[PDB]
RNA sequence: GAAACUGCGAAUGGCUCAUUAAAUCAGUUAUCGUUUAUUUGAUAGUUCCCUACAUGGUAUAACUGUGGUAAUUCUAGAGCUAAUACAUGCUUAAAAUCUCAGAUGUAUUUAUUAGAUAAUGAUGAUUCAUAAUAACUUUUCGAAUCGCAUGGCCUUGUGCUGGCGAUGGUUCAUUCAAAUUUCUGCCCUAUCAACUUUCGAUGGUAGGAUAGUGGCCUACCAUGGUUUCAACGGGUAACGGGGAAUAAGGGUUCGAUUCCGGAGAGGGAGCCUGAGAAACGGCUACCA
RNA sequence: UCUAAGGGUCGACGAUCAACUU
């Protein structure tokens, strides 16, 4: 099958390496998961040492962390809007590490209203204890109006079976907004 | 080569076993266990080649399967169990306890010890690490993990192991002026006192040892075993106390029996 | 052509020789589990509904359940399938098996009688074979003999008398999953081991915490 | 480094979170480490803006193997250099030596400024490319 | 105690030297870049939205009986029955801390936090060990297993306890290993001086894949990388080394072959099981 | 059905305008 050996892949001098040692199992590669969106389908892969990997095909929901208040809500992934490695992954909505996706933002809005009671997207004194340090950002808060939060996938769906990630903020959010309004 | 090997060809066995060249094609391959393969001594070798109690592997197995032999308080009916340094081999029938120590020639000497000393053993601290739930532990030379060690116990120290409960009664700290056993290299089996420790950060720690004859030799930190203080070992030393006589004086001592 | 016909109820089976194509065309074009009638195949059978289940053709190749072909093909067979026994863990072999559709190729068909229409056959009800072995698991015996849960099933397990040297000693099965004081003792020992280990860990942790506090206080008193 | 964010992906040190809720002082919280073996972390690594996950001070690589010295002969790759390591090989039959050299491709952090010449000290790291197994740790620009 | 199911082994050994010239191999490094059945040591009071004095067949083998084929370690149909097989599923403290009664074991995935210090562990070094917070999971584990001894208390009952072991099991460590890996070192040849780079060549970023690093593969980007200190190509009747012969000294020639390392099982490729095989006294295909 | 690269004008960026070739 796919091999990760360096016996092919001709040397740094450019010489073609003569073949010995017919392909070894401990150097195998495998096919990409090419994770899609919707109707969760996880296939287990028996890996080296008897361990298990999880090829996530057609992932529906993921765990996404706000990381500004430490919430990490489970939410639905709407689609892929940007991928630094390949525009084809955006076109085909391929779920993959470092892919910029859009998430439902409803669980985060609900948590924010139950935490601060500060009309984010439109026993008693806990909200008052949560003081004027309750504004999040003028660029994160504006996404709640459309009910879709920009996030980056941080897990590896083809490796772990999960599509976890974090909501974009600050300079990272500014950079990805620049790219998105440039190419769209 | 497709998997772990299970045979040990003769002339590939450790030399300190002193196995015959032409007895067979194979040597006893030590099983996986506490110490090592090359730094170990299989129970079959100890019983048939050092004590001559058994005459072949069949008799070694017959001795083992009646629960006679016992390593560190446990029966160890395995023919090729890897007994190693500081291990106590007790025979209850013909009650006698041996401590696997190196003679000055680098072989595992046959070293009788009393029961009050076979009660315990020494172990060199291989590592000190926090385990799960934040429980610190020490890993010794023979693969023991002891939870909740004294917070002053560091790597290269020595711990006295109760060998009945498997707990630490005392610990000797590595520093200059302490008695050390050499457990590998050219100076294997020699006993002396730490003089100095060269660091060589990133490389290999070196340590200078001075024996009772004021001879000084250098060796890596990996094969020095603290065994107490100067002149007061925590274990009973073997017949020669690791003095490393030259060939000339060895011949003189041999001929001194006329 | 041969017909390996079996009556599962109380156990029976026998082989018929049906050599008339006019009376055997009924089995053709039917693959598995179809309403082939005894009155449709032969005059001996009246009102019989046959479960048409498997067979062998000339050259002896067995029929496979879901091939859906009138001919035979080579399949890469695996562990948990018919027509192949793996001689080694993970072994797979490409063996030629015959399709599920019945046709003129078959040398023997295998039928299961599922409904009784008329006068009994000479190998259907007159001859019956008893179940060779009774139940072994305790709850299995309880279900087989209909008793309740707290009924102490230790006596009426099906037995057998072997008459070899006029001793006739009974042979009852060692029944499994029995509620036994040995098993209860094992469970009690496991629970006691868990609780003892937990207590030992807790007291070791407490003593280590005492040691740490002592050393810290000594350091702060030494300044 | 001249619009550091020059890649398609956002460049940042992993798990180094600049909290936008807190109004911190530096506002560009940067992770750095002491590479060890007496190698000083350069002020460029301390106070720079580059990311270089392969940097021995601000990246995820470590120096744990051989420490070699070489003369830089190529600075034409991006963040990678080739050093020429001249040595004498002994031919016993003639009781003499012969000049030999070996090229070693070495990753160079943006913390260092390297030109042809510029004898550098490199430390072994894990494989970070097909041919690179060393990282510059001392520049010694002479 | 046959057979059979289950477990383990069959990846060791043995053979040969065809390929292989920076490849293997030798010495020396590294894993702060990973997997590791087994052994040894340690390690698991947390499992629920009307069984635990112990669940199911959703199961069947062996066995009984009926057969097919000329022929295979081919097997079909039907009737039974077990598990340390398969699939399920409770009982085991008190307290504390959070959240607004619930949660807090462990495993997984992500994000965040602590991991300090010239006047709260380790390393030369880390985003290490470990702990904490919020969640996550086609739920991982948290013995419904076996032998021998039978004991103590006692409401004398299917009472409550209780020993020595075997097997199984999460994690860490150890051991046996494995996989990559640093530096230096291979015979002849220029009637081989340029080679590699569209089709990865050298490097960067991101991803995929891997047990994991890595152009190992992919996308985008840059134009790199080797070489008269012999690259690249060609030859080897070349497996490398320990060593062998001959040897004043220096050398010369040999090393298929008792040990170590590699490779292969007619030639290739692919793959199942498994901790470990690209296995061949394993399978699949093609060629002969 | 898309993606990418290749421009003019005006004020290391922004506004506006535009045609084809790969
Ligand atoms: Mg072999
Ligand atoms: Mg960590
Ligand atoms: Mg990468
Ligand atoms: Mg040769
Ligand atoms: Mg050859
Ligand atoms: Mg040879
Ligand atoms: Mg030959
Ligand atoms: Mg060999
Ligand atoms: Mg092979
Ligand atoms: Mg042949
Ligand atoms: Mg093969
Ligand atoms: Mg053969
Ligand atoms: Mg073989």
């Amino acid at each position: 099958g796919i091999s990760r050996d360096s016996r092919h892949k001709r040397s740094a001098t450019g010489a073609k390496r003569a073949q010995f040692r017919k392909k070894r199992k401990f150097e195998l590669g495998r096919q990409p998961a090419n994770t899609k969106i919707g109707a969760k389908r996880i296939h287990s892969v028996r890996t080296r040492g008897g361990n298990k990997k999880y090829r996530a095909l057609r992932i529906e929901t993921g765990n996404f962390s706000w990381a500004s208040e430490g919430i990490s809500k489970k939410t639905r992934i709407a689609g892929v809007v940007y991928h630094p490695s390949n525009n084809e992954l955006v076109r085909t909505n391929t779920l993959t590490k470092a892919a910029i996706v859009q998430i439902d933002a409803t669980p985060f809005r609900q948590w924010f209203e139950a935490h601060y009671g500060q009309t984010l997207g439109k026993a008693e004194r806990k909200w008052a204890a949560r003081a004027a340090s309750a504004k999040i950002e003028s660029s994160v808060e504006s996404q709640f109006s459309a009910g879709r939060l920009y996030a980056c996938i941080s897990s590896r769906p083809g490796q772990s079976g999960r599509c976890d990630g974090y909501i974009l903020e600050g300079e990272e959010l500014a950079f990805y907004l620049r790219r998105l309004t440039a190419k769209k | 080569a497709r998997g772990p090997k299970k045979h040990l060809k003769r002339l590939a066995a450790p030399h300190h076993w002193l196995l015959d060249k032409l007895s067979g094609c194979y040597a006893p391959r030590p099983s996986a266990g506490p110490h090592k393969l090359r730094e170990s001594l299989p129970l079959i070798v100890f019983l048939r080649n050092r004590l001559k109690y058994a005459l072949n592997g069949r008799e070694v197995k017959a001795i083992l399967m009646q629960r006679h032999v016992k390593v560190d308080g446990k029966v160890r009916t395995d023919t090729t169990y890897p007994a190693g340094f500081m291990d106590v081999i007790t025979l209850d029938a013909t009650n006698e306890n041996f401590r696997l120590v190196y003679d000055v020639k680098g072989r595992f000497a046959v070293h009788r010890i009393t029961d009050e000393e076979a009660s315990y053993k020494l172990g060199k601290v291989k590592k000190v690490q926090l385990g799960k739930k934040g429980v610190p532990y020490v890993v010794t030379h023979d693969g023991r993990t002891i939870r909740y060690p004294d917070p002053n116990i560091k790597v290269n120290d020595t711990v006295k192991i109760d060998l009945a409960s498997g707990k630490i009664t005392d610990f000797i700290k590595f520093d200059a002026g302490k008695l050390v056993y050499v457990t590998g290299g050219r100076n294997l089996g020699r006993i002396g006192t730490i003089v100095h420790k060269e660091r060589h950060d990133g490389g290999f720690d070196l340590v200078h040892i001075k024996d009772s004859l004021d001879n000084t030799f250098v060796t890596r930190l990996n094969n020095v075993f603290v065994i107490g203080e100067q002149g007061k070992p925590y274990i009973s030393l073997p017949k020669g106390k690791g003095i490393k006589l030259s060939i000339a004086e060895e011949r003189d001592r041999r001929r001194a029996q006329q | 052509m041969k017909l390996n016909i079996s009556y599962p109820v109380n156990g029976s089976q026998k082989t018929f020789e049906i050599d008339d194509e006019h009376r055997i065309r009924v089995f053709f074009d039917k693959r598995i589990g179809q309403e082939v009638d005894g009155e449709a195949v032969g005059d001996e059978f009246k009102g019989y509904v046959f479960k048409i289940s498997g067979g062998n053709d000339k050259q002896g190749f067995p029929m496979k359940q879901g091939v859906l072909l009138p001919t035979r093909i080579k399949l890469l067979l695996t562990k948990n399938v018919s027509c192949y026994r793996p001689r080694r863990d993970g072994e797979r072999k490409r063996k030629s098996v015959r399709g599920a559709i019945v046709g003129p190729d078959l040398a023997v068909l295998a039928l299961v009688i599922v409904k009784k229409g008329e006068q009994e056959l000479e190998g259907l009800t007159d001859t019956t074979v008893p179940k060779r072995l009774g139940p072994k698991r305790a709850n299995n015996i309880r279900k087989f003999f209909g008793l309740s849960k707290e009924d102490d099933v230790r006596d009426f397990v099906i037995r057998r008398e072997v008459t070899k040297g006029e001793k006739t000693y009974t042979k009852a099965p060692k029944i499994q999953r029995l509620v036994t004081p040995q098993r209860l003792q094992r469970k009690r020992h496991q629970r006691a081991l868990k609780v003892r280990n937990a207590q030992a860990q807790r007291e070791a942790a407490a003593e280590y915490a005492q040691l740490l506090a002592k050393r810290l206080s000594e350091r702060k008193a030494e300044k | 480094e001249l619009t550091v964010q020059s890649e398609r992906a956002f460049q940042k040190q992993p798990h180094i979170f600049n909290n936008p809720k807190v109004k911190t002082s530096k506002r560009t919280k940067r992770w750095y480490k002491n590479a060890g073996l007496g190698f000083k972390t350069p002020k460029t690594a301390i106070e720079g803006s580059y990311i270089d996950k392969k940097c021995p001070f601000t990246g995820l690589v470590s120096i744990r193997g051989k420490i070699l010295t070489g003369t830089v002969v190529s600075t034409k790759m991006h963040r990678t250099i080739v050093i020429r390591r001249a040595y004498l090989h002994y031919i016993p039959k003639y009781n003499r030596y012969e000049k030999r050299h070996k090229n070693v491709p070495v990753h160079v952090s943006p913390a260092f400024r390297v030109q042809v010449g510029d004898i550098v000290t490199v430390g072994q790291c894990r494989p970070i490319s097909k041919t690179v197994r060393f990282n510059v740790v001392k520049v010694s620009a002479a």
